RNA sequence: UAAGGUGAUAUGAACCGUUAUAACCGGCGAUUUCCGAAUGGGGAAACCCAGUGUGUUUCGACACACUAUCAUUAACUGAAUCCAUAGGUUAAUGAGGCGAACCGGGGGAACUGAAACAUCUAAGUACCCCGAGGAAAAGAAAUCAACCGAGAUUCCCCCAG
RNA sequence: UUUUGUAUAAUGGGUCAGCGACUUAUAUUCUGUAGCAAGGUUAACCGAAUAGGGGAGCCGAAGGGAAACCGAGUCUUAACUGGGCGUUAAGUUGCAGGGUAUAGACCCGAAACCCGGUGAUCUAGCCAUGGGCAGGUUGAAGGUUGGGUAACACUAACUGGAGGACCGAACCGACUAAUGUUGAAAAAUUAGCGGAUGACUUGUGGCUGGGGGUGAAAGGCCAAUCAAACCGGGAGAUAGCU
RNA sequence: GUUUAUUAAAAACACAGCACUGUGCAAACACGAAAGUGGACGUAUACGGUGUGACGCCUGCCCGGUGCCGGAAGGUUAAUU
RNA sequence: UGAGCCUUGAUGGAAGUGUGGACGCCAGUCUGCAUGGCUUUAAUGUUUGAUGUUCUAACGUUGACCCGUAAUCCGGGUUGCGGACAGUGUCUGGUGGGUAGUUUGACUGGGGCGGUCU
RNA sequence: GCUUGACUGCGAGCGUGACGGCGCGAGCAGGUGCGAAAGCAGGUCAUAGUGAUCCGGUGGUUCUGAAUGGAAGGGCCAUC
């Protein structure tokens, strides 16, 4: 026969699968000690419901934030000012805490996490393509511009 | 000997040499005994096999209730 | 209800009663030693012995009441293991034994018959065992009927030897 | 009474008195009798109970064929013939009787089988705990000492006290003969006889249960009973026999 | 020494000894539907079953038959599918 | 290790050097590495069987502890040994005088033996 | 020599049996063979060479077939 899971078990038995099980489904193992199953008519009625409902909480991350790039990439660029001296070298450095707050005031409480930023830029005045991502499949390339107040 | 769930035991029948005899026989069932409740502790019980299944079909726990009102 | 009575063998004795409260008959109640489920432990039934109370007490101590097992619940406890169960204590409830047939259920002979005897018969009888009631059991079609229909169970007559 | 046959010396009975064996139920069939008649009769039940009511139903007036089917005909056969069975036989319901059937089935009687209980106060084993064995013998092992050996063997006195050891009472048992044989006695008495510190003997209590026990074994013993105990039941077992 | 209590006390039963065989311990085996108990609070120098029956000198040939012990390759073969 | 699947290489795509291997019609393929331009059968897997080996977790324990409990019983717990074995139920072949019920004819110069039986 | 009468369906009336049953049989119907034809043939010169019933097996048939149509099964006939 076959039964649900509650773990992974050597055999296709990932958390939540109803296939390839053996006679005397545990009751001496995979059910008592560790995971369990008692599939029945009522126990799948709820568990099986997990397929559908989980896909929702998992869809949103790919629903609202998926193409959300525009709301942070619709602009040709963001622009921040600072201080320089040479051919445009920013003394300290403006970056996450800056680009973020700025665009945050705009409508993006973006965090300095998945941001591809290879370095705290703005050190050089001008453009700077800084791509950011909120979700795994999500990301967006946005150029930034450095200016001196 | 009475199988806790789906209670059964020593029914009597007779034999048959097909030729001659109708000596009385006698049945029994199956001894054996397991079970361990995942709602407290491993309570066990001696039950028949076709008696274990049944419990393990959709009781296992949803069945101790009858022994309550033994 | 009453002119008569204290049962019988059973008289005798000593008494009780007689123009509205002896005796007798009926209802309700009181008492009801001991043994016996026997139930405080025991036990060659009618007896041996004990724990906790109680009053009197001529204050010595004795007579009496309760203390069986088991289950439902409750209360208190409380192991191996944190808890938690197990187990212990208590209280109230009920059960236990005895019974004539009939009733339901578990188990279930052989003689005998077949002119022998193994299938088959006797027979689910005799017997054993559990359980209940004035009755049990059964009982409201997953019935039967045949294309019309009937309509729970139950028992009697018949269909038919 | 039983026989071919019995005065038979084959069976039964001492006598008397009382009791002692073809019944009963329903079914089926004949006979007699009564009712009614191509019709006869109700069952349970109801009941102003032996009425009356109730005709469910049973039997007969049609039979033939394995049947479908046909029908005073019908089967048979391909047959229209013949042959088989039928066709101007009154039945039916009571009552009394002859017989049969199912029953205990005229009455009495087995040896037995099966079911459930009672029995180890006899006896057989075994368990626990207690008791008994007058007297008289033999004289093992071990030991001491003397001899002896290089040392051990070995030997001699003595001490020692063994043994299902010896003679023999109690006690236990039963080999022989007589008597008893309606006994003193349902196994003994009399005179002898075997064992008698042992696999001994005995008191008290306990444990084994019937196809089971126990058995130094004879089928022996399990309460005067044993090739399957006693008591009650199936049970009026069955009895082609007396 | 034992035996037919109540017609048989024996040459019969027993006996110590001998032999075969089984049993590795939850032993074989036995009582028991089972639990359990005996064997044994023993453990192969032990326990059981069978036969012979001190001791002495011994105990020959037959494995065809039946039984038992080993093998189990191949033939035949149950339920089951 | 068979058989089925069915996903891949091998019966109807040109190199240069070295050298590995497999099949091979023995005019000669396929592929390894160092360097360069659908019919037949191998294996990963997956199913299903056959045997083995190992494991734990059922099952056993007439090993050792703790507790109930100042118990030899029982139970629950800790641990060790064994282990899907053993053991049991149902079904089934072989054994089976251990046990049970029975059968084992008549004629006959008695019965038997012999002989007979239509 | 020629053939298949070792035929199919019936059978007057008899013989013999306790019965089951057994035997004899002219004649009739349908189709046969042999003979020119009358006619003969329903196994062997006759008398032994045999087994009742039940349970089934095989073939045939609209006999029956449990609501109906079938079917299984049953009957009937033939036979083991
Ligand atoms: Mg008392
Ligand atoms: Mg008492
Ligand atoms: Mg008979
Ligand atoms: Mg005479
Ligand atoms: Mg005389
Ligand atoms: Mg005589
Ligand atoms: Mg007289
Ligand atoms: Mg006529
Ligand atoms: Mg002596
Ligand atoms: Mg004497
Ligand atoms: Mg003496
Ligand atoms: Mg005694
Ligand atoms: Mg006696
Ligand atoms: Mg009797
Ligand atoms: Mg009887
Ligand atoms: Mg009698
Ligand atoms: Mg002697
Ligand atoms: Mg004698
Ligand atoms: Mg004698
Ligand atoms: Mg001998
Ligand atoms: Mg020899
Ligand atoms: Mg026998
Ligand atoms: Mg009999
Ligand atoms: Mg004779
Ligand atoms: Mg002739």
């Amino acid at each position: 026969m076959q039964v649900i899971l509650l773990d992974k078990v050597a055999n296709l038995g990932s958390l939540g699968d109803q296939v390839n099980v053996k006679a005397g489904y545990a009751r001496n193992f995979l059910v008592p000690q560790g995971k369990a199953v008692p599939a029945t008519k009522k126990n799948i009625e709820f568990f099986e419901a997990r397929r559908a409902e989980l896909e929702a909480k998992l869809a949103e991350v790919l629903a609202a934030a998926n193409a959300r790039a525009e709301k942070i990439n619709a602009l040709e660029t963001v622009t921040i000012a600072s201080k320089a001296g040479d051919e445009g070298k920013l003394f300290g450095s403006i970056g996450t805490r800056d680009i973020a707050d700025a665009v945050t005031a705009a409508g993006v409480e973006v965090a300095k996490s998945e941001v591809r930023l290879p370095n705290g830029v703005l050190r050089t005045t001008g453009e700077h393509e800084v791509s950011f991502q909120v979700h795994s499949e999500v990301f967006a390339k946005v150029i930034v511009n450095v200016v001196a107040e | 000997m009475k199988k806790d769930i789906h209670p059964k035991y020593e029914e009597i029948t007779a034999s048959c040499s097909c030729g001659n005899v109708m000596k009385i026989r006698s049945t029994v069932g199956h001894d054996l005994n397991l079970d361990v409740c995942s709602k407290c502790h491993p309570f066990f019980t001696g039950k028949q096999r076709d008696v274990a299944t049944g419990g393990r079909v959709d009781r296992f726990n949803k069945r101790f209730n009858i022994p309550g009102s033994k």
